[PDB]
DNA sequence: ACAGGATGTATATATCTGACACGTGCCTGGAGACTAGGGAGTAATCCCCTTGGCGGTTAAAACGCGGGGGACAGCGCGTACGTGCGTTTAAGCGGTGCTAGAGCTGTCTACGACCAATTGAGCGGCCTCGGCACCGGGATTCTCCAG
DNA sequence: CTGGAGAATCCCGGTGCCGAGGCCGCTCAATTGGTCGTAGACAGCTCTAGCACCGCTTAAACGCACGTACGCGCTGTCCCCCGCGTTTTAACCGCCAAGGGGATTACTCCCTAGTCTCCAGGCACGTGTCAGATATATACATCCTGT
């Protein structure tokens, strides 16, 4: 698995920011979300696997995705 | 293969919309999110609680703390009535 | 005795397009559930106060339950 | 031999939400080595207003949307139209909730 | 004869309305599983991914994303601009803290 | 008697807006609710019978459940 | 002869010299009087450490200082080397304060 | 006695010695009052807040512990007062 | 028999300028858990330590420059703030009395013609 | 009687003693230093004890002091506290 | 500013279809009742330390003025982005199949709580001297006008 | 494009001062050494769901054409904020003084942990059925061209 950044497509970053109500995107827009949205990523998963790990689990659980979420002041509910 | 065991507030929150909407239904991903706004609501309350009662050396949680706790935590007027059924609800349990 | 029902008009004309709970300034808002009329700031306190329920039946209302109206 | 049946202290307290379950999760989610007895009561009773409240508010969300059933849109409807609400639950986001729909003046046709 | 062509903004909008309107995920599900697993691989390979985890990151992402982009937005009209720029989303992460 | 002929003046003022335009004849007791103007109820099922769903003030389009009668007194 | 500096310079130079020191830049009673004017419009009849007045200052101070960091910021961001209100209210709404 | 209009006491050569501090170049005329208005509310925060805690501690004095306890709950912690 | 060993602190134990005992009570009486384990006060104190040794490194290598030799929050904050790390883990932590970082943007100086 | 108050003021003091031996440091000083103490004291040992709820575990081991580390302390900081920590734990075993 | 043509959107009926609301059987987690012991509420005291006033003075704020440099409106352009269309990609849906690891259970043992004796670390108070604050003077450096 | 004049700043040295740090005394909490209970590690088993592949369909991504509107540079103009000198003012320091209440102690009582038994509230599961997407069919609200 490598290069899937770009899967996270032109349109859908559109889309993203239609619903952020965005009327104009630059070109340059789009490979800039990529890097902060990896940036993002990077965080919050780097939190869950170190709960995994904790947790002496293979299986990254949904828990330990609301929980690195809180801890990043950044809370999710539907997930327990 | 035994089956486990799992507590929810899931019919506690049907009975209060019940109770506040008689003919109106909630799905299952609502009523996830309910349960997890009340058990984060439930956890902040009890940590600022807590962090109280160890601020004045105090071993007991009371209905003070908790009082004190939606004072701190609720905002605007959601504080005030959250303190008046607090209240209502303490004083008609000592009463009973 | 014509002034004196003529009094009596005003007393029972002005009181019905004035707010009921506030009684003082004249009626501007309507409920949709209910169907009274009440006045503006009147109903936005009510629901900044989280008192959301009708000043004489207590029906429940929402945000977009009241509105503007214009009786003039 | 002879005792009372049975009485909940949220039925005793005349609340929905269960002073009991509160009691039991105060004590062993480690706050304090005591907890009192009313604080479960109180605890119990600021979380059902708190939840007749958010419900009461999607509910009414709902029909506006001519929905009698609550879904999770409701339910960001009525956290972020509530500022109350809204900022109790900033730093908290809503699965499936979606976005408050507003858009900015100055992106408006100039209606030239 | 004349083919119908809305005028540059309009459709735009018309986007923003519908989106704001809608709550699904507006990334396609496959990519985002794919970019998880290869973020997660760098901290601890051989990793098994609930389905709901996964949707729980993609929940996240998709909140951040369009909060980042409301700030985005609000940055560009600062600057007296319609589009959004790269350094409108630099600025509100570095008031936001990230930066 | 300046002060019944002001009065006067006001109440005569008061009932030429207590009263449906559309009508000008009698009290209003109903709502257009897609328009936000008050009419009297026998006016609105005057519009409502011969088919014509125009707004007397503004010509906004109703139907049978966009209007109610509404609680003055 | 009189001798003027150019507009910006000592502007510069006081930044440089409060950027250098650490003493609190509000004067202390004036200070001291806000608190409690708030305080009792909160509680009356209410009594005051020292050090939780100098604890104030200092988070006020920090808080105001962030927030024109923000505010020049978001004054540079609209090609401006000027701040204005539009500047603090879209820095208290970006970092979440309205 | 009672307290009025102390947030002028927030002088204009204050909010621009503090604005100094974080780098500003110019500073518009609208700026104190704006400054003045955003203060008032931050301080009112904290202030409720400290006064919340000092009112369960059943204390008549805002101890340097309140303003702690109030600004580490608001994400604003601060050092070197306890 | 009363044939004991006289003391042996747990920070000399785990080589530790930083106090396990003192650590453990205040777990101990932290309402954390219902059990604190023996390692427990170890790793926080050796934690909390290392910690304290990096900003104090910091802290001395900012006073000496200034050609102080006592450590002021000035110099702390200095410390803190130039090192990006230290920085993100107080990213939300302010400093009494120790002044702000000194940088003017690149746009507010004279232009220089 | 008389008041008594704990800090980590000689704890600060002997480490830097130890880190740079011919420097002093003030009052004020040390007050930013026991806050940061404290600080991340707290930190770390609610993240522990929140590992323990979440674990179900009874007991906050050195596995959730460093777990809490990891989540905490950023990139090599965390690194270089881990192994210190490991270090410590250890050198007490053994002794 | 006003037709109208088209595009899109908002209402009014059949129709499946899982999801939701309700009914049952457990069963374990709350409720009743009672004990006991410690936490805390209350009364008293005392001594910091907070508040208030007065006076000197002097640093800082407030005021007013000159001007210059930045804010802002307007203009021009050119290119980057939006919109639409035809093409291609891979997402999504379903279905099957395999098994890895989540999850639970029974042993038991080895840690953690508890406790009695104690003693050495750590805190409060004292005191001293030196790092640093302050004053003053010269040298250096930055700014700015005017050649 | 610098010279030089004016002003801000750095550096050097001398002097006092107050607080940083070392020392002493005391005391109480951390240490040592046991017992005892039970939390969790540890092996074993089950079976849930995570992963992998396959194929078809079609929604969506993508590449391109073309136009347009807006991002940005330049110009003017103009007026608002900065620098600075003067006057006022109230901040600040010192000193005094009162008494408020924070902090501590002592005593008692009542409130909560802990236990045991018990039962019913809630959860897991099952099942009917009904809002509810999901279509069409019809009636308005914008969008844009055009005059
Ligand atoms: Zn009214
Ligand atoms: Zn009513
Ligand atoms: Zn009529
Ligand atoms: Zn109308």
């Amino acid at each position: 698995l490598r290069d899937n950044i770009q899967g996270i497509t032109k349109p859908a970053i559109r889309r993203l920011a239609r619903r952020g109500g965005v009327k104009r995107i630059s070109g340059l827009i789009y490979e800039e979300t990529r890097g902060v949205l990896k940036v993002f990523l990077e965080n919050v998963i780097r939190d869950a696997v170190t709960y995994t790990e904790h947790a002496k689990r293979k299986t990254v659980t949904a828990m330990d995705v609301v929980y690195a979420l809180k801890r990043q002041g950044r809370t999710l509910y539907g997930f327990g | 293969r035994k089956r486990s065991r799992k507590e929810s507030y899931s019919i506690y929150v049907y009975k209060v919309l019940k109770q506040v909407h008689p003919d109106t239904g909630i799905s299952s991903k609502a009523m996830g999110i309910m349960n997890s706004f009340v058990n984060d609501i439930f956890e902040r309350i009890a940590g600022e609680a807590s962090r109280l009662a160890h601020y004045n050396k105090r071993s007991t949680i009371t209905s003070r703390e908790i009082q004190t706790a939606v004072r701190l935590l609720l905002p605007g007027e959601l504080a005030k009535h959250a303190v008046s059924e607090g209240t209502k609800a303490v004083t008609k349990y000592t009463s009973a | 005795k014509c002034d004196e029902i003529l009094m009596e008009e005003i007393k029972d004309y002005k009181a019905r397009l004035t707010c009921p709970c506030c009684n003082m300034r004249k009626k501007d808002a309507v409920l949709t559930k209910c169907f009274h009329v009440f006045c503006f700031e009147c109903v936005k306190t009510r629901y900044d106060t989280r008192q959301r329920k009708c000043p004489k039946c207590n029906a429940a209302f929402g945000a977009n339950d009241f509105h503007r109206i214009y009786i003039g | 031999k002879a005792r009372a049946k049975a009485k909940t202290r949220s039925s005793r307290a005349g609340l929905q939400f269960p002073v009991g379950r509160v009691h039991r999760l105060l004590r062993k989610g480690n706050y304090a080595e005591r907890v009192g007895a009313g604080a479960p009561v109180y605890l119990a009773a600021v979380l059902e207003y708190l939840t007749a409240e958010i419900l009461e508010l999607a509910g009414n969300a709902a029909r506006d949307n001519k929905k009698t059933r609550i879904i999770p849109r409701h339910l960001q409807l009525a956290i972020r139209n509530d500022e109350e609400l809204n900022k109790l639950l900033g730093k908290v986001t809503i699965a499936q909730g979606g976005v408050l729909p507003n858009i900015q003046a100055v992106l408006l046709p100039k209606k030239t | 004869k004349k083919p119908h062509r809305y005028r540059p903004g309009t459709v735009a909008l018309r986007e923003i309305r519908r989106y704001q309107k809608s709550t699904e995920l507006l990334i396609r599900k496959l990519p985002f599983q794919r970019l998880v697993r290869e973020i997660a691989q760098d901290f601890k390979t051989d990793l098994r991914f609930q389905s709901s985890a996964v949707m729980a990151l993609q929940e996240a992402c998709e909140a951040y994303l369009v909060g980042l982009f409301e700030d985005t937005n609000l940055c560009a009209i600062h600057a007296k601009r319609v589009t959004i720029m790269p350094k409108d989303i630099q600025l509100a992460r570095r008031i936001r803290g990230e930066r």
